[PDB]
RNA sequence: GCCCCUAAGCGUGUGCUAAGUGGAAAAGGAUGUGCAGUCGCGAAGACAACCAGGAGGUUGGCUUAGAAGCAGCCACCCUU
């Protein structure tokens, strides 16, 4: 689960503005 | 477990033992069990059969009439008064096109729905898992419409297909592993059950175990005698775990009253090995209180069924509980005029209504002789300055009155052996 | 120092009296003789006694009295009673010892104040429901 | 019974709208409307703290003499809006009134005595409409249920109203009902 | 020292505390002592 | 047991949960109430357990009132059957609740124990809930 | 984005952070601090502490193996 959790939580960076593909 | 729609049921049986009266009693017992489980009995019938048919458990013509009557009554549930096989039930269902179960299925369902604690809930769950174990291949729905459920191919060398064991074998393996884990768990909690009463039987004290077929005590006798109110009911198999209290004589020695769950005749041989609580309790009990109903059609049937179960467990566990006194309660109900018939061959038939009642003075006075076997029987003379000569001579259990003297007092009562062995001096 | 209030018309029948007399290194019969000669002679009503055994083994008691709650016990009352507060009437106390009730003892556990009569008028009366009329 | 009006301040809202309302609310003010029989639409910005304080002290029915740029306006609260999640005010309706106006008002009822030692007491609806003058508005009317046998239904037909007060709603709606105390069996049965 | 994410006093005599960062309950009775961890 | 006597449509979409509850934001029947603070899908067994706890706390007095009722048959897919081929059978009776809605109400003399039992019932629910009063 | 890698600020001021939280996360609990209001007391020295205060008929209650302030119980209109 850790892999998916990290992947989808990376979207919370200031550069992604909370939207991240495949997440 | 899964519970579905009820209240539309039919009952099918085969009368191969006993007489017509006994077959009718079995039918009535099944009807009462279904009623308690939450069903409405529509039609229950028995076939005079030497042994159940190996196809439908009833026979071709019987199945025809059952289809007719069930179609006319608009029911969709059939109940067999026995322990049918997957082969039996497959045809018994294909002949009617409605759900089919048996008395053991009914009993497991009611146990599951009445279970109070995780302990018994897991026990009943294991019982039903192990009853449904045979129906992996026997589950035609599981093993039907399955063309290509696996890789039906071979070859020399690379195959890349990894059902290295038959899909049915994998199912058997997985369910066996589940059941093994559950069995390990129910064995493990043996220690938990033990340590719960660990304090008990350490300080040895008389233990009277109240035994009886289902619907006999339902903890009513416990509530009436000890005075502690616990779950008591007129329904069947309501008390799902034991419970002890302090009730005793005027003597300070406690008579721990051990509750027992009901024992229905013709058990499905799945709980008698799982639900060990009551069995261990009766094994360790000092006295037995056998509960009987004085207005039943055949109290002796339940009496001997209980006696047989007790003897089986006794021989299994290498013990011998000599004290076995019966009590024919449920006489205050006045629903049985065979009181003289019972009394002419069965002493100690005190009367208590189904849920309430009194008149247990004679009961207690007759029961005491079998548990009041202490060895104290020591008298002493305490001197003028009693001071601390009150600890275990008066502030103890089985302590009696005595005379008085100027030089302290002549205590003519009984002092317990372990508590006061030599501390007293004549 | 021990004090008692249960039925005092006794001749050493019960542990509170017999062993008490026979213990504590006191005379086996002197205090009992004085007790029976004085209090039983005086109708042997409820007679609380305090033990203050001096070095001479003699502690003279007095004509003690129960509180204003249960003065009838000594006056003309029955030993019966109740245990729950605010219980139904059991008996009455006539206005004959209105001041004598205050002549027995005047103090409390603490050194707070005085007028134990003005305290007991309503302190230990409502405990069981005993009435005073 | 004759209360005294409470002095207060209230400034005319310069700009209106949702953004203005939110900004004023964040600041601490509250937008309200002062209407009246004189047909005088107004948009005032009251102080949330003072408004809450006067409500809690003098209840909902409190004469607020709010200074309208020097001159005073006698205002009577009609209804108020409280956000469900914050319990914070959002607006209220004020009626500009004078001395000598028997305007209808809404009041609550409490109980002084509790109940008998073998029964129970409950509240049906503590909302009664009365006719009281503008300068004298009662509040929190008491109800006598001191040691009263159960089974009775005290409506608004036996409520003692102060001088110069009249009831509006019929004296038939249930305000209180002294019902017998249930047992454990009934308490489990209800809602089962 | 029954440990669990949740604790609370049992008697009026035992008192909560934040010892060494981890929260505990100190009781005159050794049976009621607990820690969060 | 709290089950609807019948339903106009036995299978229905999932109930949209958005915003704050327009109504049921105060104690009407009782005096102290359970004001929820998060979207939740309450069920018959949940409410039954909460009521059991409340009535076990309360012995022979006071009163409790259920505010919400499960009136949405929520269908769970049947046994594995992969996926597809029609909707599942009704298996739950759910009630949607949004923030601010009142679930339970009670009127009890003993205020301390009343609030205690209310807090216990709240803990039994799957969402945060405050205790509110009929008065302001 | 601006300490080094890595270009740009170990920027300026007002506060929080003790957890490296920052630099994953829930139901739950909880004398941390940052900061709003508020309670009867209340700079009378409040409050804590040192403190004289050790069975009032106080061994009653349901009772007598004692109900021995005291296993426990339904009440504390009780004061120079």
């Amino acid at each position: 689960a850790k892999r998916g959790r990290k992947k989808r939580d990376r979207k919370h960076s200031k550069a992604n503005h909370g939207k991240r593909p495949n997440a | 477990y899964r519970q579905l729609r009820l209240e539309r049921v039919v009952l099918v049986g085969v009368w191969t033992e006993g007489s017509a009266a006994d077959a009718e009693a079995s039918l009535a017992e099944l009807a009462a069990l279904a009623e308690t489980a939450g069903s409405e009995v529509l039609e229950g019938l028995i076939q005079r059969r030497d042994k159940p048919d190996p196809s439908t458990y009833i026979g071709s013509g019987k199945a025809a009439e059952l289809r007719e009557v069930v179609l006319a009554t608009g029911a969709d549930t059939v109940i067999c008064d026995g322990e049918l096989s997957p082969a039996q039930l497959n045809a018994l269902e294909k002949a009617v096109k409605v759900k089919v179960i048996d008395r053991t299925a009914l009993i497991l369902d009611i146990f599951a729905q009445h279970a109070t604690s995780r302990e018994g809930k897991a026990q009943v769950s294991l019982a039903q898992m192990e009853y449904m174990l045979p129906r992996l291949r026997g589950w035609g729905e599981s093993m039907s419409r399955q063309a290509g459920g696996r890789a039906g191919g071979a070859g020399g060398g690379v195959g890349t297909r990894g059902p290295g064991e038959t899909k049915i074998e994998t199912d058997r393996r997985r369910i066996r592993e589940r059941m093994a884990k559950l069995r390990r768990e129910i064995r493990d909690m043996k220690k938990i059950r033990d340590t719960q009463r660990g304090s008990r039987r350490r300080s040895e004290i008389p233990s009277v175990a109240i035994v009886g077929y289902t619907n006999a005590g339902k903890s009513s006798l416990l509530n009436a005698l000890t005075g502690a109110g616990v779950l008591v009911e007129n329904a069947l198999f309501a008390t799902l775990e034991p419970t002890t209290r302090r009730g005793e004589f005027e003597d300070g020695r406690p008579f721990v009253l051990t509750d027992t769950v009901g024992f229905v005749r013709h058990l499905p041989t799945q709980l008698v090995e799982a639900f060990r609580s009551t069995l261990e309790e009766v094994v360790d009990a000092d006295l037995l209180i056998h509960v009987v109903d004085g207005s039943d059609v055949n109290p002796l049937a339940q009496i001997n069924a209980v006696r047989t179960v007790i003897n089986e467990v006794v021989a299994e566990y290498d013990i011998a509980p000599p004290p076995e006194l019966l009590v024919v309660n449920k006489i205050d109900a006045a629903t049985g005029v065979g009181l003289a018939q019972l009394r002419r061959a069965l002493p100690d038939a005190v009367f208590v209504s189904a849920r309430t009642g009194d008149g247990l003075d004679k009961l207690r006075s007759r029961m005491g002789e079998l548990v009041e076997s202490t060895d104290a029987t020591v008298d002493v003379t305490i001197p003028y300055d009693r001071g601390d000569l009150v600890a275990r001579v008066h502030t103890d259990g089985h302590v009696d009155a005595t005379e008085h003297t100027d030089a302290g007092t002549r205590i003519k009562a009984r002092v317990p052996a372990p508590l006061a062995a030599t501390l007293r001096e004549y | 120092l021990i004090k008692l209030q249960i039925q005092a018309g006794q001749a050493n029948p019960a542990p509170p009296v017999g062993p008490a007399l026979g213990q504590h290194g006191v005379n086996i019969m002197e205090f009992c003789k004085a007790y029976n000669a004085a209090t039983e002679s005086q109708r042997g009503n409820v007679i609380p006694v305090e033990i203050t055994v001096y070095e001479d083994r003699s502690f003279t008691f007095a004509l003690k009295t129960p509180p204003a709650a249960k003065l009838l016990l000594k006056a003309a009352g029955v030993q019966k009673g109740s245990g729950e507060p605010h219980k139904t009437k059991v008996a009455k106390v006539t206005w004959d010892q209105v001041r004598e009730i205050a002549e027995t003892k005047k103090a409390d556990l603490n050194a707070n104040d005085i007028d134990a009569a003005a305290k007991i008028i309503a302190g230990t009366a409502r405990s069981m429901g005993i009435t005073v009329e | 019974t004759a209360n005294i009006p409470n002095k207060l301040t209230a400034n005319v809202r310069t700009r209106t709208g949702k953004g203005a309302s939110r900004q004023a609310r964040r600041d601490g003010k509250v937008p309200a409307v002062l209407y009246g029989h004189g047909t005088d639409p107004q948009h005032l910005e009251l102080n949330a703290r003072d408004f809450a304080a006067v409500l809690r002290s003098h209840g909902t029915n409190a004469i607020l003499t709010l200074d309208i740029e020097g001159t005073e306006q006698l205002a009577l609260t009609k209804a108020l809006d409280v956000h469900p999640i914050r319990r914070n005010i959002q607006h209220a309706d004020l009626l500009v009134v004078q001395r000598g106006e028997k305007v209808t008002v809404e009041v609550t009822v409490l109980v002084e005595g509790d109940a008998t030692p073998g029964t129970l007491v409950t509240q049906d609806a503590n909302t009664i409409e009365i006719e009281a003058e503008a300068l004298s508005i009662p509040e929190q009317l008491t109800v006598s249920v001191e040691g009263v046998e159960a089974g009775t239904q005290i409506t608004a037909g036996q409520i003692s109203l102060p001088e110069g007060v009249n009831l509006i709603s019929d004296p038939e709606l249930l305000v209180v009902n002294v019902v017998e105390a249930p047992s454990a069996e009934a308490l489990e049965e209800e809602g089962a | 020292m029954k440990v669990n994410p949740s604790v609370k006093p049992i008697c009026d005599k035992c008192r909560v505390i934040r010892r060494h960062g981890r929260v505990m309950v100190i009781c005159s009775d050794p049976r009621h002592k607990q820690r969060q961890g | 047991m709290l089950i609807p006597r019948k339903v106009k449509h036995r299978k229905q979409h999932h109930p949209e949960q958005r915003g704050i509850a327009s109504g049921g934001t105060s104690v009407s029947f009782g005096d102290y109430g359970i004001q929820a603070l998060e979207h939740a899908y309450i069920t018959n067994r949940q409410i039954e357990s909460a009521r059991i706890a409340i009535n076990r706390h309360i012995k022979r007095g006071g009163k409790v009132w259920i505010n919400i009722f499960p009136d949405r048959p929520l269908t769970k897919k049947p046994a594995e059957t992969r996926m597809g081929s029609g909707k599942g059978s009704p298996e739950w009776w759910v009630a949607n609740v949004k923030p601010g809605r009142v679930l339970f109400e009670l009127s009890y003399p003993d205020e301390k124990t009343a609030r205690d039992a209310l807090t216990r019932a709240i803990h039994k629910l799957p969402i945060k809930a405050r205790i509110v009063t009929r008065e302001e």
